[PDB]
């Protein structure tokens, strides 16, 4: 696709304003879900790797972990879906641009199309 | 009555300074355990 | 029992791959450490890739 | 070296990558180039030995040519068009010579033979610095003239990569070879996929850097250079050697670890294409470095190896200075399939 | 890989020397102003593949 | 009481299976004419997509330049 | 570079025995002068004599196989009078192989060089007649 | 011991909390599902004076 | 589907949060109540199927191999409780959770909506299966076969995802539903003949196919007794499915392509069932009787017929119980003389003789004898093949004849004789191990009552 | 393109294929490789002057510069070399290997 020379595009923008008028995530979003129990597993591996008890060493720092990697993964939802919104668009404004390239195609019932027939013998 | 665990004779093979020794580098030695040689 | 399942079904699709790739790996990591060898090959390939692709 | 001209001294590679990164002019690339070079150079030698020197002087050769390779690509594509900014590259072999310099650069084959032995005469954070950073800079490059790239030459160049690595990886007994080997198999991997799509080129090297930083920090972590001393971490450290593992599976692209992620998404974009043998022979390919990493595993925590009587002393000291991010990169190299379609991102 | 500094900040760190026909000091043209302003202003906001079509 | 007690009728099962393959065949049809799109921009150049950069025009200085042809 | 390929395949394939001959020995030169030449700059064997003899045997190698492949593909083809089938090539590429061993002079290698290499001439051919293509241009 | 066995009994509450977690996701599941609720050709039906949907 | 799939998770850090010496006890209780809930997944429907979601949906084909799946894991808890007794705490909940999570794999391969996802967990299924072999293992081969057990695995797999990408690009999607409501006939084309191959093999090496079976018998004699019956009742019926699932697409060019694996498979039943007549292991003997169903359950799939694919149901799921129970008994054996050898214990009816009437019950399934489900998928298979052609019985009948044979040689070689005097140590089998027999041998003779169950959805 | 161009291209891929024969005497290397920028500088400076692109004119001096401060380094590196063997021999340098 290579959307990077699309125009109108602020060259260091991880979120653009036009984003904003896409609903945001829920706190429930399982990705987000997903993305705390990755944090968990880092604070997990964090402890074990400096011989601490490892479910109960930290438990700041296994919340800072968990908050971060949350964090980021909201951030991240949001632009990723922005990307895919964009996508999108772009598709839709093209096809309706070029109505040439996508005709539409007959509406044909399976009554008068002819099929081979394969038996399995 | 035991789980085989390698032995020397298993470890010795992971020793040499490649894998699949031939004649060629059959002279190839092992680099210094610190990676330093001797100033001559 | 032994010619098929212990000998050349075993001849065929496992060992002659590992072969094949203990020799090429051989051959590939037997280098002398000789720069000069090495950019003797890169002369090569800069006259091959000038010579060929285009 | 003194601690306030190392940082100095990282800091100017950094400056140079990002000098290369930000400019759109060739001039300023090539100067980004030779800032990064002149200032990596003291990096590798910050341990001095002979092997250390060797390594540098080596690495100084094969980047100095390159450089002039590239900067004589740059002449060529002023003189048949005055142009100094980096877009379509405007002429025949001149594209031809900067793809050369920058494959070179990277360690692509035919010019990989460089790459096993400057990692092997360096110590494990230079291994560490010169195998992750120091290819933001080609690739970027790379990425911003995917269009001028003659296809077969890159294509050509990429399995030829895949190949070799998987090939020279199989006879390596050190650590460092392993690494230089797996580095050049993804390499092969990042630029096979150039001409079609080049955000499948960054989320490969951002998969990549994760999974490399991981593995170069836990070799670090247990001071291993070679396999039999990776053999006795098990007696002091073994859950070291048990992530050590997952993370070599993971290299592996074995699912559903997150080195399965760029292959994949590379294959799938190729068949878009409708390329059809190249994916193929480059799965069959990286069979190999699976291979090998499956027998590395083998020699570190599946099995236990004979130890020492001397290592009873080690049982009494713990690690004085700790790696912060290294949970982080074990979790991000292993744990990430189920959030691939954040790729979207353009990462 | 690219990342656009200069046009986010304005800053001009090297688009200055990039062209022929961008204010050389002293007002001194280049050899071949006409023919690069006249393509440059062909191709300007046009794309690449269309510009080389 | 089985029925009763642990399941449920079949047009809870039916629609439900109408309502996903809708989802999945508008989402083939999307996958097929995202394809399509690709190839075109990327062919022609004419869409937002595939767009390479070219020489900015506000760069040209237009002024003169000390000899009437430029 | 593909000046070769296109004499060779500007001939059709049920004609000019000679000329697909004359075209798969010269392509087989380049190819073995080509492994020489890496081979002599990656490993140099003893002196210059010893060093042009291995390049005539790889040469001359290389120039055979090529040779075989040619004859007995365009043989097989004529007699068979069915034109754009896999089989012929294999039949050639299996006979390429035989030559291989001959040279060889092991057994074992030749079995298996015929197997391979009539594989990879049959996949070729097949390619061809649907249209595979190995450096695949970016479409979308 | 109330509280004492708890602290070595306390991991058998785990599975039976997962199955119904999961039963009430599958719930969820279900209730993004309803497109054609009561409008398939086959199970058509007018709705009760006292119903609003057909299955929930 | 979800109810199984979370408890099955919850697993994890119940094992992990359990007390040194009740992770046995935990794990092998919520087992068995998963397995009651999967219980539920039986019903089935005459018409298309149980869509719970998206992601998940349920088949009569799914819903015999997930509810075996999920009973599997309370038998291999328990017998491997003996042998891992002197291996240290965190090491025996490292082997519940290679378990617990090869259990989860399966169950969401099973269910799989989506072509790429089911891909992704039958090759995720490969990790916790080569860490049980290569870890937990005996011998000093057990390295070697799992180097085996993977590479041909992925030898043939690789190909497939990218035929699988290559599907979605020229239909659009890889979901089942619409894969079959879509699917168009295949053009005879060396393009097409190399799809059908890439679909195919991937699930071939698995079964495995004859020639292709050599990674069998190492991994299911170096692997321990949990990872001998997860790979001979389960990991072998993934290529099974598989096949019933992507052999929607290969018509009408399967019929073509048909030929080179059925005698593969028609003359392999035979081969494999002789090298069973000359074998010194009993593992190794397990394992080639394996390879013999496995191959009449492919003649079946490629026959593809109603009755072809009720018998290999059939055979699939009572091949599943049967193996396993067999390696159970071995184990027993082996547990004992710690030999592995089938002449060197001898006449052990005489010793233990409960033990005997398992092994005996267990030869008599393996046998086909009726009206044992195992006779109904063997009958069903050969009624298909004999409509496919009235000479393919020849090559069933010896097949059945040879089975009989090696299924009474292991029960008269170990059972039947006299004692070897030399061994003393021979003591009264534990409840445990009976136990385990019991619930292998139970669930068999039932299901010989409502043979619907398992038979599939062209019931 | 004139001779005077194509004179220049000759010199500079005579300097490359110099430096990568690699007869002996590092010490050569790094003179194949000062050639290569000596070429590099002069095929510049006349495109440069040609098209009478004034701001570039600075092109050459810095291109100088930085290949020297990039000779400076190399030669650093042989001495110590040298330092470690007595002579700065090419084929000295094969403690490490592919
Ligand atoms: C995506 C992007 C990926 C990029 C690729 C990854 C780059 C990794 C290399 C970074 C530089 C080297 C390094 O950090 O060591 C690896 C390090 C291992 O350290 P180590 O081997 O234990 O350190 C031994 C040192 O060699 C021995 O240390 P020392 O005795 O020389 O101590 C000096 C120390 C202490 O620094 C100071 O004293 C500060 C003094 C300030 C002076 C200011 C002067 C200004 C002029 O300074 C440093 O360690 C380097 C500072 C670099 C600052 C850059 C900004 O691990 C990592 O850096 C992993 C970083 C995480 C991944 C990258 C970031 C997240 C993504
Ligand atoms: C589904 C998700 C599955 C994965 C999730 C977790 C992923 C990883 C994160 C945590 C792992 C950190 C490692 C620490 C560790 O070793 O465990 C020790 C630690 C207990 O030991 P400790 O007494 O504290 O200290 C012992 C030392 O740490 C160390 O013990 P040691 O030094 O005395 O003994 C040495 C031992 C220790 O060495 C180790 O065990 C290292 C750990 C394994 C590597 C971790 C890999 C990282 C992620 C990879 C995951 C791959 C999955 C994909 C499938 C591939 C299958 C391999 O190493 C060996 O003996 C060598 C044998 C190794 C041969 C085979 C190696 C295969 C490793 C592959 C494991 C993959 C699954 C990991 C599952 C979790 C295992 C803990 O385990 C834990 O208790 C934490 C685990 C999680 C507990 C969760 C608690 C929450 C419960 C209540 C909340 C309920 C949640 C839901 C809410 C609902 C309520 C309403
Ligand atoms: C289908 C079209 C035509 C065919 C196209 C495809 C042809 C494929 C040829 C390449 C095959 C590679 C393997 C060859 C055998 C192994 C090498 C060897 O020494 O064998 C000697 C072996 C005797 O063994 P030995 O001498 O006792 O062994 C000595 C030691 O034990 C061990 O020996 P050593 O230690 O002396 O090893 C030799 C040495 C030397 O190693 C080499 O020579 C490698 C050569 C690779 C390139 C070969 C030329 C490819 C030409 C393609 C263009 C064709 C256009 C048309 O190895 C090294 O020093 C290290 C090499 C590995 C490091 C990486 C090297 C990469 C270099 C670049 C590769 C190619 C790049 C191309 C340009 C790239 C630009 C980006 O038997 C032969 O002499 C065989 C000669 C070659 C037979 C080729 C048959 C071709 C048939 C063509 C039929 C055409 C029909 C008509 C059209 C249809
Ligand atoms: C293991 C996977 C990689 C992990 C890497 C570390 C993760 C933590 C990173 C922390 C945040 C980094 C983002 C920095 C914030 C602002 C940066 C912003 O200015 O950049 C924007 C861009 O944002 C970043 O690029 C997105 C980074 C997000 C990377 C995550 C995706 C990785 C793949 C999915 C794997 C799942 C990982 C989930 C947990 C991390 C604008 O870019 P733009 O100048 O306009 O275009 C340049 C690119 N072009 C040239 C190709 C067009
Ligand atoms: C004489 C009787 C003969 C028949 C006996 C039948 C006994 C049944 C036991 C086996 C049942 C297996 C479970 C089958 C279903 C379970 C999973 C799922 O299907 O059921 C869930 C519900 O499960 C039940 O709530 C709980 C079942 C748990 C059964 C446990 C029985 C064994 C417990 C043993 C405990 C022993 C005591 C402790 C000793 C220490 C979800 O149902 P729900 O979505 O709501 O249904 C709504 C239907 N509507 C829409 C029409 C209204
Ligand atoms: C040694 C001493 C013995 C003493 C006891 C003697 C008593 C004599 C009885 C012994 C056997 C005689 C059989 C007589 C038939 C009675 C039972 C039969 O009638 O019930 C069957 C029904 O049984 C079940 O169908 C079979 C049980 C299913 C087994 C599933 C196992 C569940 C958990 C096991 C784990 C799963 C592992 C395997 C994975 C697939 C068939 O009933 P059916 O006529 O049809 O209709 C049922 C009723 N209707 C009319 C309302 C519909
Ligand atoms: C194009 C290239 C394709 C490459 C495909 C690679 C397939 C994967 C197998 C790689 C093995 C190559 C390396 C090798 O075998 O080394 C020899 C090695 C020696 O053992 P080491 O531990 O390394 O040390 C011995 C001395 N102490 O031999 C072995 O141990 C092999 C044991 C396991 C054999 C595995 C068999 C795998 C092949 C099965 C068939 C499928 C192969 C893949 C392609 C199939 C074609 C469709
Ligand atoms: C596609 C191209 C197909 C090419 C077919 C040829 C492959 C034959 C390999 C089968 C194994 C034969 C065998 O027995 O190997 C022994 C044979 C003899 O021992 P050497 O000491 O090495 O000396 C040989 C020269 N006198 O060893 C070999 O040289 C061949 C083994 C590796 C073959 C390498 C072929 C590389 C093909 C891929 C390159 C691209
Ligand atoms: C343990 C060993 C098992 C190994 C099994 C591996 C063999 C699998 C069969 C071949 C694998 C690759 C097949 C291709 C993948 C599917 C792609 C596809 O369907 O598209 C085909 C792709 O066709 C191909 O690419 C075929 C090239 C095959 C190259 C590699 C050949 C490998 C050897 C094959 C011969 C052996 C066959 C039996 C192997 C049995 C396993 C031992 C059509 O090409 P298009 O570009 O789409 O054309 C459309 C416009 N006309």
């Amino acid at each position: 696709t290579m959307m990077s020379g699309r125009p109108g595009r602020v060259p260091l923008q991880f979120l653009p304003n036009e984003a904003r008028s896409l609903p945001p995530p829920k706190l429930t979003d399982p990705r987000l879900v997903y993305m705390g129990f990755l944090g968990y597993c880092s604070g997990l591996i964090d402890n074990a790797i400096r011989r601490r008890p490892v479910v109960s060493a930290g438990l700041h720092r296994q919340l800072l972990y968990v908050t971060s990697f949350v964090f980021f993964g909201y951030y991240l939802l949001k632009r990723q879906d922005y990307m895919y919104a964009l996508r999108d668009h772009d598709m839709f404004a093209y096809v309706k641009s070029h109505p040439e390239d996508f005709p539409e195609k007959d509406k044909k019932t399976y009554g008068e199309i002819l099929e081979e027939f394969h038996p399995v013998r | 009555a035991r789980q085989w665990q390698p032995d020397v004779e298993w470890a010795e093979q992971f020793g040499g300074a490649v894998m699949y020794p031939t004649k060629e580098t059959a002279h190839w030695k092992p680099p210094p355990w610190n990676d330093v040689d001797p100033p001559k | 029992s032994s010619l098929l399942d212990l000998i050349w079904l075993e001849t065929i699709l496992p060992k002659t791959t590992s072969f094949i790739q203990m020799k090429m790996s051989i051959m590939v990591s037997n280098q002398k450490g000789l720069i000069k060898l090495y950019f003797l090959s890169f002369l090569i390939t800069i006259m091959i890739s000038m010579t060929l692709f285009n | 070296m003194n601690p306030i001209i190392y940082t100095t001294l990282i800091m100017t590679v950094m400056s140079g990558t990002m000098l290369v990164m930000i400019s759109s002019h060739w001039l300023l690339i090539w100067i980004g180039f030779e800032m990064n070079l002149l200032a990596m150079i003291p990096v590798l030698m910050k341990n001095f030995n002979p092997r250390a020197t060797e390594a540098a002087t080596k690495y100084f050769l094969t980047q100095a040519t390159a450089s002039m390779m590239l900067m004589m690509a740059i002449i060529i594509n002023l003189l048949y068009s005055g142009q100094w900014t980096i877009t379509k590259m405007f002429n025949p072999v001149a594209m031809t010579m900067m793809t050369m310099a920058l494959a070179m650069k990277l360690g692509l084959s035919p010019f990989h033979f460089w790459v096993p032995e400057v990692t092997q005469g360096i110590s494990l954070q230079a291994g560490l610095l010169l195998l992750t950073w120091q290819k933001l800079a080609p690739l970027s490059v790379l990425c911003q003239i995917s269009q001028s790239i003659n296809p077969n030459l890159m294509l050509t160049m990429a399995m030829l990569s895949i190949l070799i690595g998987g090939w020279g990886g199989l006879n390596q007994t050190q650590l460092r070879k392993i690494m230089a080997y797996s580095s050049i198999a993804h390499m092969g991997w990042m630029t096979a996929v150039l001409p079609y799509n080049t955000t499948m080129t960054i989320l490969n090297l951002l998969i990549y850097i994760t999974m490399t930083l991981a593995m170069f920090m836990l070799l670090i972590h247990s001071s291993a250079t070679t396999t039999l001393s990776l053999s006795h971490t098990w007696n002091k450290m073994p859950v070291i050697t048990s992530l050590m593992m997952v993370t070599l599976l993971s290299m592996g692209g074995l699912p559903p670890l997150s080195g399965f992620m760029p292959k994949w998404m590379i294959i799938q974009e190729m068949t878009k294409n409708e390329s059809i043998i190249m994916p193929t022979l480059m799965a069959m390919t990286a069979l190999l470095n699976l291979y090998f990493y499956m027998r590395l595993a083998y020699s570190s925590s599946l099995t236990m190896f004979p130890s020492t009587n001397n290592m009873k002393m080690k049982w009494q000291f713990e690690h004085t200075k700790q790696m912060k991010l290294l949970p982080t990169m074990i979790v991000l190299s292993t744990l990430v399939l189920p959030m691939t379609p954040a790729l979207s991102s353009l990462n | 890989p690219f990342f656009d500094v200069q046009k986010r900040l304005g800053l001009d760190l090297d688009r200055w020397m990039t062209i022929q026909s961008a204010e050389q000091p002293h007002k001194i043209p280049g050899r071949c102003h006409a023919f690069e302003k006249e393509w440059i202003e062909c191709a300007h906001g046009i794309g690449g593949i269309r510009a080389e079509k | 009481w089985i029925a009763r007690t642990f399941y449920d009728g079949p047009e809870k099962n039916y629609e439900k299976t109408m309502a996903i393959l809708q989802i999945e065949a508008e989402k083939a049809e999307l996958r097929l004419k995202e394809l399509e799109v690709r190839r075109l921009m990327r062919a022609r150049g004419d869409g937002p997509w595939y767009q390479y950069p070219t020489i900015d025009k506000a760069l040209i200085d237009h002024s003169p330049k000390t000899t009437p042809d430029n | 570079a593909k000046t070769l390929l296109h004499k060779y395949s500007d001939i059709p394939e049920g004609t000019e025995c000679h000329r697909k001959a004359y075209a798969s020995t010269s392509i087989g030169g380049a190819t073995g002068l080509i492994v020489s030449a890496y081979s002599i700059a990656l490993k140099p064997p003893a002196s210059f004599l010893e060093g042009v003899a291995r390049t005539g045997r790889y040469t001359f190698t290389s120039a055979a196989i090529g040779a075989i492949f040619g004859l007995t593909s365009c043989i097989s083809a004529q007699v068979r009078e069915k034109p754009d089938d896999p089989l012929n090539y294999f039949i050639g590429g299996c006979a390429g192989g035989l030559t291989l061993g001959a040279r060889t002079r092991s057994y074992g290698i030749g079995a298996a060089a015929c197997a391979y290499m009539g594989l990879t001439a049959a996949l070729v051919k097949m390619g061809q007649l649907e249209g595979w293509q190995v450096f695949a241009e970016p479409k979308v | 011991n109330v509280l004492q066995i708890v602290r070595d009994h306390w991991v058998h509450i785990l599975v039976p909390v997962g199955f119904v977690f999961g039963c009430y996701l599958d719930r969820r599941s279900d209730e993004k599902l309803t497109a054609f609720r009561n409008k398939s050709l086959l199970f058509k039906r007018e709705l009760r004076p006292n119903e609003e949907v057909t299955w929930k | 589907m979800l109810k199984i799939i979370i408890p099955t998770t919850m697993l994890l850090p119940m094992t992990w949060m359990s007390k040194h010496n009740m992770i046995w006890i935990n794990a092998t209780v919520h087992s068995l109540l998963i397995s009651l809930i999967s219980l539920s997944l039986l019903n089935q429907l005459g018409e298309n199927s149980l869509n719970f979601s998206l992601t998940f949906f349920s088949d009569s084909l799914s819903a015999p191999l997930l509810v075996l799946t999920t009973w599997l894991l309370p038998l291999m808890l328990m017998a491997s409780q003996s042998h891992l007794s002197k291996e240290t705490t965190t090491r025996k909940k490292l082997y519940i959770t290679m378990l617990i999570l090869l259990q989860l794999f399966l169950i969401m391969t099973f269910t799989a909506t989506e072509l790429i996802l089911f891909y992704i967990l039958f090759e995720a299924t490969l990790v916790p299966t080569l860490i049980i072999i290569t870890r937990w293992g005996n011998q000093t081969e057990r390295l070697n076969a799992g180097l085996y057990f993977l590479f041909y695995t992925l030898a043939g797999s690789l190909p497939l995802l990218v035929a699988l990408v290559y599907i979605q690009n020229t239909t659009g999607s890889l979901n089942f539903l619409i894969i079959h409501y879509w699917s168009h006939p295949l053009s005879n084309s060396w393009s097409n003949i190399f799809m059908w191959l890439a679909c195919i093999m991937a699930f071939m090496v698995k079964m495995p196919l004859y020639g292709l079976h050599l990674w069998l018998p190492k991994a299911h004699v170096e692997a321990p007794i949990a990872g001998s019956m997860v790979l001979a009742a389960v990991l072998l019926k993934l290529g099974g499915y598989g096949m019933m699932r992507i052999t929607t697409i290969l018509n009408p060019l399967t019929n073509y392509m048909a030929y080179p694996f059925l005698m593969l498979s028609m003359w392999g039943m035979i081969m494999t069932s002789s090298i069973c007549l000359r074998q010194t292991d009993l593992k190794s003997l397990i394992a080639y009787s394996s390879v013999s169903h496995m191959a009449l359950v492919i003649v079946a799939i490629m026959i593809q017929t109603p009755w072809s694919f009720m018998g290999a149901t059939a055979l699939m799921i009572a091949h599943g119980l049967t193996s396993s129970m067999l390696f159970c008994l071995a184990n027993t054996n082996y547990e004992r003389v710690h030999s592995r050898t089938m002449i060197l214990a001898r006449g052990l009816q005489t010793l233990l003789p409960l033990m005997a009437t398992w092994w005996l019950v267990a030869s008599l399934t393996n046998l086909a004898l009726p009206p044992s489900i195992n006779l109904i998928g063997e009958l069903f298979i050969i009624t298909a093949s004999f409509s496919w052609s009235n000479i393919t019985i020849i090559l069933m009948g010896m097949n059945m004849m040879i089975t009989a044979l090696y299924s009474l040689y292991m029960l008269i070689t170990t059972q039947r004789g006299k004692y070897t005097h030399h061994i003393n140590n021979i003591k009264p089998s534990f409840t445990r191990e009976n136990a385990l027999m019991a619930l292998h041998i139970l669930p068999l003779l039932l299901l010989t009552l409502n043979p619907k169950m398992i038979l599939g959805p062209l019931y | 393109m004139p001779l005077v161009y194509m004179n220049i291209i000759m010199a500079f891929a005579i300097a490359l294929a110099g430096l990568l024969m690699y007869r002996s005497h590092l010490m050569s290397s790094l003179l194949c490789l000062e050639g290569m920028m000596l070429s590099l500088f002069i095929m510049s400076t006349l495109i440069i002057l040609n098209t009478h692109f004034t701001l570039a004119n600075m092109m050459p001096i810095i291109l100088l510069v930085f290949a020297a401060c990039e000779a400076a380094l190399g030669l650093s590196l042989l001495v110590m070399v040298s330092n470690t063997y007595g002579t700065d021999y090419v084929q000295n340098l094969n403690l490490l290997q592919c």
